[PDB]
């Protein structure tokens, strides 16, 4: 799960 | 036969071999502090500092074909408050003369979501894990790009001494960084090959850019030490  | 080499174990404020950028600055106390700390020595979030070796580096020539062979080492060390949520890292680079801050958090100060602005080789030491990388901490060889070619397993410590040698065999096109903790006698190791005609200019500046997390602190980046030797035959 990437940020953003 | 170019050649140029330096050392230090001080950094010192304000000297001029020195080119910051960002939040980088240079204590009292010697060490390259590249990212904004407070008072008690905190990070904050969206913090991102640079720091380039004045001298240009002649990496390559067009006329001979040749290509320059180098080795560079240095201490570093980060302190993260909350050990299990981490910044995004620091990385060592080359890039080209005129180099600026890219993109921060995850792409480092370094790279772009985008094709790309500038023409950039690294060496990554990577706390986060975005959508691009492997499980865990990693050092990780960068080519034009954030997604590392190769990477392997860094087994961080907080505040400890890392103790890092990078080289580059032009005979070979081997890149090769090894990261040593000396207080706990580990060691990581990487290597691949990249072509540094087709992915950097002639003339290039080399230096470190380390970026904390976006909404969070995650860890702060200190260059202690630092050296370099390169050569260029015809
Ligand atoms: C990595 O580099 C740093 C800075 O050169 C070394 O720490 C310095 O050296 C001695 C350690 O006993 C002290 O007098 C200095 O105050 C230290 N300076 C700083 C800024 O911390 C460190 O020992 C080196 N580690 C290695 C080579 O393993
Ligand atoms: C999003 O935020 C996290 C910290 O929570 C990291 O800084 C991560 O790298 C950020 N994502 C991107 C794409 O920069
Ligand atoms: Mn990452
Ligand atoms: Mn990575």
């Amino acid at each position: 799960p990437d940020t953003r | 036969a170019e050649t140029v080499s330096f050392s230090w174990n001080k950094f010192v404020p304000k000297q001029p071999n020195m080119i910051l950028q960002g939040d980088a600055i240079v204590t009292s106390s010697g060490k390259l502090q590249l990212n904004k700390v407070d008072e008690n020595g905190t990070p904050k979030p969206s913090s991102l500092g640079r720091a380039l070796y004045s001298t240009p580096i002649h990496i390559w020539d067009k006329e001979t074909g040749s290509v320059a062979s180098f080795a560079a080492s240095f201490n570093f060390t980060f302190y993260a408050p909350d050990t299990k949520r981490l910044a995004d890292g620091l990385a060592f680079f080359l890039a080209p003369i005129d180099t600026k801050p890219q993109t921060h958090a995850g792409y480092l100060g370094l790279f772009n979501e985008n094709e790309s602005g500038d023409q950039v080789v690294a060496v990554e030491f990577d706390t986060f894990r975005n959508s691009w990388d492997p499980p865990n901490p990693h050092i990780g060889i960068n080519v034009n790009s954030i997604r590392s070619i190769k990477t392997t397993s860094w087994d961080l410590a907080n505040n400890k001494v890392a103790k890092v040698l990078i080289t580059y065999d032009a005979s070979t096109s081997l890149l090769v960084a090894s990261l040593v903790y000396p207080s706990q006698r580990t060691s990581n190791i990487l290597s691949d090959v990249v072509d540094l005609k087709t992915s950097l200019p002639e003339w290039v500046r080399i230096g470190f850019s380390a970026a904390t997390g976006l909404d969070i602190p995650g860890e702060s980046h200190d260059v202690l030490s630092w050296s370099f030797a390169s050569n260029l035959p015809h």
